[PDB]
Formats: structure tokens, C-alpha cells, sequence
């Protein structure tokens, strides 16, 4: 199947360079002009560059022309975007994409990276359990800067009753969210619990137990 | 460069429902070649879009047949026929025939249905986080509709204000309910120099306020 994995984003500050990575697979990358799009926080959509399968012919929306630069590697499967002069409303979740043969432009879509142009410094969160018919338990992930942050429970293996809430602003500039679970109270002492946090940005990987 | 503005901005139907949006280009968008790449996407919360529909009523591979599109010149429309829990998204018209390529602003799905009241869970501070100096309490309002509701706290009896904040999840693409959280936070000092702590929560499907508390 078609695959395509974007790679690079991060927390950079205004006037900095990142670069964009998407590694792809499943389809002769040789043969297809590719994109980039993007995504601001809470925003639409937004096509970002387009880059001919050979020959380097390309094209950006005056919003980025002249800061960002869209390259390839054919002979690693592997689509890049350099971008320069970072501002900060260039920030946002970063998507590669590949139309089709017959008149398509984003059929299929990779799983973004999140880029985020900021002055501040990366701040990773702290995790507190939420102690449990049906019980409810979970996970407050409090203080963290930038988004985003997932949750899985149990590796990903318990995934039915999950509620992960969108992360809110605190008065400190910092978000938090609370990330719950509704499970049988029966299954309270015999099947363990645990929230998973990762935190890409300040790579801040959590473990914590839920115990009643 | 061509604007592309999607009417309505927002709707709700039932499941069940025929759904129409329009799509309308401030210019004529036939690309030279004489095609009309006009598409739409659909996007759910978190996720990357996913393309339904291409060159304005071509059905993307693996697309249910529910979804289809229409129009030319600078009108179109996207359709949904039978409206389905799992269709709460966002969706975008798209023009490829002239660069730079534009996308509409979008319109936002939501599923219209019964009445659903709200599951309250409270949850104390941790242990571990009151040793930090801060406690935070998590009161949780689980699958209700509509998306409307009033949460208050309720310290030793004493009415709460300015120091809670709330979350409320996307609507849920299964049995198209939201879940709230609201968060009290104050001082270890001040927890600790309270006992009874509760949220009272008000909703459309409670015929009478739901309290839930714990004493420290
Ligand atoms: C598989 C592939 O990459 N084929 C390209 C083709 O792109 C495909 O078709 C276009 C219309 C679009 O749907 C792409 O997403 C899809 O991969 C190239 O077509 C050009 O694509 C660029 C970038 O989107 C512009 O849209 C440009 O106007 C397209 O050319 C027009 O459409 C072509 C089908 C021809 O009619 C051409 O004369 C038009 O100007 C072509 C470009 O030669 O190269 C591969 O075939």
C-alpha cells in the first residue's frame, strides 16, 4: 500500500530554518509530482508547493515563495522542504501528498509533522493519575508547551471508552489536558491501567499507573 | 488569486439525512486543458483530509457511493445522500486549475440526535501532585447531547469562580455524543484547608442538577 511519513518538524524560533522530510513507499516515487500542505492551529487547509516527478519544476503561493524550497530524491523515495525565514504564522501541521495518474492532487496524505515557530523554549509535561457497574479513571498531562501530546492506554491496547480532550491554554501559556477511560468497576483490581503520554516535541515519554 | 467560499460555514443533520454543501469560485476554474479539477475533501479531528471526490463528481477508490459532487462554471456541489454517524468531519472544496492553488475555508459536520444526558465522574488531586505545591480537581461529564452544559464547583458549599477551566471533545463519530472535562485548580494550601469538594452539572437531559463530590 501506499505509504508516505513525514519527518522534521519541531519547535524553531522566527527567522530559523527547518527542514522536511517524507519518506515514501508502495508507488514509483519517479512518477509522481508531489506536494506539500499545511495546516495552521484551528485553520483550513492550505497548498504549500508542488514539485515535478523529474525536471525540478515548481511552484509556491506567494505566502512562502521565496522563504521555502521544495526538493526530492528519486533515487530514496524521499520528498524535502527546506524552509528559511521561519515566521510565526507559518506554523502548523506539515503534510505531504500524492495524486493520482487520471486528474488528482492529494489522494493520498501522510500523517503530518507538526511544526511550531515560537520564541519560547519547549516544555515537556507532567502526568497525574485520575483514580477510578463502570468506573471512570484517567490521566490529567499538565504544563506543556508546544502541541501536540498523545495518550494511548495500555500500548494502545485499550482503546473503547477513551476520551482524550483537546489540550487548553492555561493562564501560564502552557496546555493541559485530561485523558479518561470508562471501563467495568469489576475490572478494577484485576486489569492494570496504564496512560502513555509522548510528548514528540520535548520527547517526553510517561508511563503512569492508575490505580484506585 | 481564486477564492473558493463554501456555503454553509456549519451544519447539523440527522443520520439518515440528505446533506448538500456548495462551493463557489470568484473565477471560472477550467484549467487550460479543459478539465475542472475541482475536489473535495473530508477531515476528521487529528486526522490528515481524505479525498472523496476529483474533477467534480469522480469518485476516489474506496469511496462510499453515499458521497458524490456536481456543478461547473463557479458553483458546485458535494452531497452526501444517507448521512452516517461515522461523516461528522470538516469538508473542502478545492481548485487545482489555477495556481495557486486554493482550498474553501471549509464546513463543519455535526450529527443531530436524541437527547442524551451526561455520566459525572469527580476525581481528587493525586498524591503525588499535591506535593508539588498545586492540586487540580477533574470533574467529567461523559456522553451527552446536545453539546450545551453548565458545570459549577462547589468548595465546603462555596460557590467557585475564575479559577476552573473546561475541555469539551469532538463529537463522538460512533454514537455522536460529546464528553466534557472541567478542571479546578488551587493551591495546596487552600485544598488542604477544605473538605467537601463537588461539581453540580446542569444539562438539557437532566430533569434536575446531578451533584458528584468527595471529601478530602
Ligand atoms: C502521475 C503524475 O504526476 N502525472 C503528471 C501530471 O500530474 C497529474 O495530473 C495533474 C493534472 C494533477 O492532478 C497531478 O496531481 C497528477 O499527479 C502532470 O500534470 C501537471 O501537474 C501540475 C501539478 O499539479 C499542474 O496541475 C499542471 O497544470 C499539470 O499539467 C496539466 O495537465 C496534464 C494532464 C496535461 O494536460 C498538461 O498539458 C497540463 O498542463 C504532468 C505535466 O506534464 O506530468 C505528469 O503526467
Amino acid at each position: 500500500e501506499v505509504q508516505l511519513v513525514e519527518s522534521g518538524g519541531g519547535v524553531v524560533q522566527p527567522g530559523r530554518s527547518l527542514r522536511l522530510s517524507c519518506s515514501t513507499s508502495g508507488f514509483t516515487f519517479s512518477d509522481y509530482y508531489m506536494y506539500w500542505v499545511r495546516q495552521a492551529p484551528g485553520k483550513g487547509l492550505e497548498w504549500v508547493a508542488y514539485m515535478s516527478n523529474v525536471g525540478a519544476i515548481t511552484d509556491y503561493p506567494d505566502t512562502v515563495k521565496g522563504r521555502f524550497t521544495i526538493s526530492r530524491d528519486n533515487s530514496k523515495n524521499t520528498l524535502f522542504l527546506q524552509m528559511d525565514s521561519l515566521r510565526p504564522e507559518d506554523t502548523g501541521v506539515y503534510f505531504c501528498a500524492r495524486g493520482t495518474r487520471d486528474g488528482s492532487w492529494f489522494a493520498y496524505w501522510g500523517q503530518g509533522t507538526p511544526v511550531t515557530v515560537s520564541s519560547a523554549s519547549t516544555k515537556g509535561p507532567s502526568v497525574f493519575p485520575l483514580a477510578p457497574g463502570t468506573a471512570a479513571l484517567g490521566c490529567l498531562v499538565k504544563d506543556y508547551f508546544p502541541q501536540p501530546v498523545t495518550v494511548s492506554w495500555n500500548s494502545g491496547a485499550l482503546t473503547s471508552g477513551v476520551h482524550t480532550f483537546p489540550a487548553v491554554l492555561q493562564s501560564s501559556g502552557l496546555y493541559s489536558l485530561s485523558s479518561v477511560v470508562t471501563v467495568p468497576s469489576s475490572s478494577l483490581g484485576t486489569q492494570t491501567y496504564i496512560c502513555n503520554v509522548n510528548h514528540k516535541p520535548s520527547n517526553t515519554k510517561v508511563d503512569k499507573k492508575v490505580e484506585p | 488569486d481564486i477564492q473558493m467560499t463554501q456555503s454553509p460555514s456549519s451544519l447539523s443533520a440527522s443520520v439518515g439525512d440528505r446533506v448538500t454543501i456548495t462551493c463557489r469560485s470568484s473565477q471560472r476554474i477550467v484549467h487550460s486543458n479543459g478539465n475542472t479539477y475541482l475536489e473535495w475533501y473530508q477531515q476528521t479531528p487529528g486526522k490528515a483530509p481524505k479525498l472523496l471526490i476529483y474533477k467534480v463528481s469522480n469518485r476516489f477508490s474506496g469511496v462510499p457511493s453515499r458521497f458524490s459532487g456536481s456543478g461547473s462554471g463557479t458553483d458546485f456541489t458535494f452531497t452526501i445522500s444517507s448521512l452516517q454517524p461515522e461523516d461528522i468531519a470538516t469538508y473542502y472544496c478545492f481548485q487545482g486549475s489555477h495556481v495557486p492553488f486554493t482550498f474553501g475555508q471549509g464546513t463543519k459536520l455535526q450529527i443531530t440526535r436524541t437527547v442524551a444526558a451526561p455520566s459525572v465522574f469527580i476525581f481528587p488531586p493525586s498524591d503525588e501532585q499535591l506535593k508539588s505545591g498545586t492540586a487540580s480537581v477533574v470533574c467529567l461529564l461523559n456522553n451527552f447531547y446536545p453539546r450545551e452544559a453548565k458545570v459549577q464547583w462547589k468548595v465546603d458549599n462555596a460557590l467557585q469562580s475564575g479559577n476552573s477551566q473546561e475541555s469539551v471533545t469532538e463529537q463522538d463519530s460512533k454514537d455522536s455524543t460529546y464528553s466534557l472535562s472541567s478542571t479546578l485548580t488551587l493551591s495546596k494550601a487552600d485544598y488542604e484547608k477544605h473538605k467537601v469538594y463537588a461539581c453540580e452539572v446542569t444539562h438539557q437531559g437532566l430533569s434536575s442538577p446531578v451533584t458528584k463530590s468527595f471529601n478530602r
